[PDB]
RNA sequence: AUAAGUGCUGAAAGCAUCUAAGCAUGAAGCCCCCCUCAAGAUGAGAUUUCCCAUUCCGCAAGGAAGUAAGAUCCCUGAAAG
RNA sequence: GGCACCUCGAUGUCGGCUCAUCGCAUCCUGGGGCUGUAGUCGGUCCCAAGGGUUGGGCUGUUCGCCCAUUAAAGCGGUACGCGAGCUGGGUUCAGAACGUCGUGAGACAGUUCGGUCCCUAUCCGUCGCGGGCGCAGGAAAUUUGAGAGGAGCUGUCCUUAG
């Protein structure tokens, strides 16, 4: 993952999805993969 | 712009019948589905066609709007011609097999790799590289697909390990 | 889950069908019988009484003779229980053999341990002891007994008290020889308790 | 000078079924209704209150995430002794013991107050032995 | 049964998504299985068996005084202390 | 460290020994995601406190360096846990000496050598063992388990297989 307490976007295709109450960055690429925690 | 408010036409090999209280039973030459839905959603019978309604504009209305319906049109073509997954697997000595019904993945291991589809699901094993997962659900065909890829997840360098039909795995190159 | 109960005897040496030395114990069991077979439908769960001893007439009380004469022997000195076995095979007032275990399969044994007495923390729970010089008066003794900020000791500081006689199991033990002409088993190995002590031999947990 | 009554105290015995409740506001009906609050005879020191049974412990029910959530604790006398069960654990195994802990929270304490947690028999299913003492049939007041 | 994680189905939001519903995996951790204690568990439980429902009072409740099965005092001791 | 709130009709102060327990900000082991992760080894991160977490040299030393192991040699709470449990090397009494300061008696977070560690446990609290009564008759045995304690660590070698 990326568990950071700033998740946001690195590039155009990354997506913010609220997954079971944690705020998280999915990509294609996979160090793009973030949470929020 | 929404999948809850169109229709579903139901022209031949699927016969739909509501039986028990939200309990939607589908039936066919390929197997019959029985799915039970939440009691807010409204179901209507309109002759050869489904016809979903919501009663409100909320949440949780839209969601159970889009659900209960996609739901409904996979059990529709699932009873109609149902469903298959394939799977590649590349490798050096790396190979499937099946014996009656249980799957033998020889893979990489160096132990037998023995899966059983209890619930009744029909793989092929077509040839020694492929293994195709074929039923009724799409929610039961693709969780043993997934079950199957499991078992070897591919390494980015070399594509090794299960895969499916036209997964884009990622390459990288270790030097 | 087969068993039975006997008495011990002492420790043996016995070579096994090679060089190889085998330290025995000695298991006296003359044959048991279920006195008492309790089922599901009243008690709850299924198990099954055993009696191992023959005293006499004396010794023995009108409850016990009732208890015992359900299923007529003699009044027996040791009633244990066993959890679980083969009820079909078990009837009441049947003589439960030596002739059951052979050399080959795996045995728990539980046996009451010897007992030693009020003894120090050092020879009950093996804590060791403050330096015999340098000046040091403290040796043999158990320890600080805790922190300051509870105001109090916690519970399980080990202490001096009364070692031994717990029953106690030693698990996975190894029959050497069966000698059910003299209602004998032979167990590889060491079994806890004092000599002419009821020890029970049941089949292992395995 | 009022009544203030002591061995006076005629005991009625009730049937509460705890199908579909929430075990707070359950509780709260029963644990009023076993010191005697509803009756008029109430004095407060000799336990005026009436037996209570409880059927159907096991499908009693919670509000929100508190199946998984609620986590009864229990620490023993012994260091690093707590334990922990979750409202689920607590409801699949034995909810006769999760409602008697409710209740034993909201009677009072000391010596009358355990002698009025002696009146409540909480059971699973409807087995309900107790047909020698006319138990009516009770529902509560929301 | 889960934690991290990995997923199916899958919307909300014609798509996408481990999502609100529905499902599934997954740790030396949690609950057991394993060993010990344990009904004073005052919620004091349960089995099998033994003894039987006597003698006076007093107008009753109740009291006392022999006992039954059983146990104990005292004694011989150790495997126990 | 600041402040001086409790204690100067006394709250013994470091290190060690014994005995532990607790927190997780995890040292190993367990499960994982990312990799500038080919493999073996790694880096970082996430979950996990169940268990384990060495023996010496010098030093009073905690600490630190070193030797040799380990799977790892984790950090911190408990009056920097624990002296009515122990030691007394160091601090912090009276002797004496050095350097230095002071005219001086003498003084030094300067050094050095030697220096009285008292207490029969009342209560709680622990660890064990009994005696009473209860348990709606009195007894002898066998028990169910609510609940509670324990145990819970891990290496290397072969095979898969060079
Ligand atoms: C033998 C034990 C002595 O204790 C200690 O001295 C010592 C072990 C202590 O630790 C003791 C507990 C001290 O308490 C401490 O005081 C500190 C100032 C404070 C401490 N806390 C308050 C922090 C506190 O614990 C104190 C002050 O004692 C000085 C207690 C105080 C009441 C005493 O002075 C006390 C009466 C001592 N004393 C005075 C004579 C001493 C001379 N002497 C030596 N030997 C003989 C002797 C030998 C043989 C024959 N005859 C005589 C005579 C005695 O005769 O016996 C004593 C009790």
């Amino acid at each position: 993952m990326k568990v950071r307490p700033s998740v946001k976007p690195i590039c155009e295709k990354c997506k913010v999805i609220r997954r079971k109450g944690k705020v998280m960055v999915i990509c294609e690429n996979p160090k793009h993969k973030q949470k929020q925690g | 712009s929404r999948v809850g408010k169109k229709l579903l036409e139901i022209p031949s090999d699927v016969t739909v019948t509501l039986n028990d209280n939200n309990t939607v039973a589908v039936k066919g030459p390929k197997g019959e589905l029985t799915r039970t839905f939440h009691p807010d959603m409204e179901i209507k019978v309109e002759d050869n066609v489904l016809t979903v309604a919501r009663p409100s504009d909320q949440k949780e209305h839209r969601a159970l709007h889009g659900t209960t319906r996609s739901l409904l049109g996979n059990m529709v073509e699932g009873v109609s011609k149902g469903f298959e997954r394939g799977l590649e697997l590349v490798g050096v000595g790396y190979r499937a097999s099946k014996s009656g019904n249980k799957l033998v993945l020889n893979v990489g291991y160096s132990h037998p790799v023995e899966i059983v589809p209890e619930e009744g699901i029909e793989i092929e094993v077509p040839s020694q590289t492929k293994v195709v997962v074929k039923g009724t659900d799409k929610e039961r065909v693709g969780a043993i697909a997934a079950n199957i890829r499991a078992v070897r997840s591919p390494e980015p360098y070399k594509g090794k390990g299960i895969r499916y039909e036209g997964e884009v795995v990622r390459r990288k190159e270790g030097k | 889950t087969k068993g039975i109960l006997g008495r011990k005897i002492g420790m043996t040496q016995v070579f096994a069908e090679n060089g190889d030395l085998i330290p025995v114990t000695v298991i006296e069991a003359a044959p048991n019988v279920v006195l008492q077979k309790k089922t599901a439908e009243n008690d709850g769960y299924e198990a099954i009484q055993l009696g191992f001893d023959d005293k006499r007439e004396k010794l023995s009380n009108k409850p016990e003779k009732g208890h015992v004469a359900k299923a007529e022997t003699a009044p027996k000195r040791f009633v244990k229980e066993l959890r679980g076995v083969e009820m079909d095979a078990y009837e009441v007032g049947q003589e439960v053999k030596v002739e059951i275990f052979s050399a080959g399969e795996i045995v728990d044994v539980t046996g009451v341990s010897k007992g030693k007495g009020f003894q120090g923390a050092i020879k009950r729970h093996g804590q060791s002891r403050g330096p015999m010089s340098h000046g040091s008066r403290y040796h043999r003794r158990p320890g600080s007994m805790g922190p300051v900020d509870p105001n109090r000791v916690f519970k399980g500081k080990l202490l001096p008290g009364r070692m031994g006689g717990e029953q106690i199991t030693v698990q996975n033990l190894e029959i050497v020889k069966v000698d059910a002409e003299r209602n004998l088993l032979l167990i590889k190995g060491n079994v806890p308790g004092a000599k002419k002590s009821l020890i029970t031999v049941k089949s292992a947990v395995k | 000078t009022p009544m203030a009554n002591a061995s006076t105290i005629e005991r009625k015995w009730l049937v509460v079924d705890a199908a579909g409740k929430t075990l707070g506001r359950l509780s709260s009906e029963v644990a009023a209704i076993l010191r005697g609050k509803h009756k008029p005879t109430y004095t407060p020191h000799v336990d005026t209150g009436d037996h209570v049974i409880i059927i159907n412990a096991e499908k009693i029910e919670l509000t929100g995430k508190k199946l998984t959530d609620k986590i009864y604790y229990r620490h023993t006398q012994h260091p690093g002794g707590l334990k922990s069960r979750t409202a689920l654990e607590m409801r699949t195994n034995y909810p006769e013991k999760m409602l008697e802990l409710a209740i034993k929270g909201m009677l009072p304490k000391g010596s009358l107050g355990r002698q009025m947690f002696k009146k409540l028999n909480v059971y699973r299913g409807s087995e309900h032995p107790h047909e020698a003492q006319k138990p009516e049939v009770y529902e509560l007041r929301g």
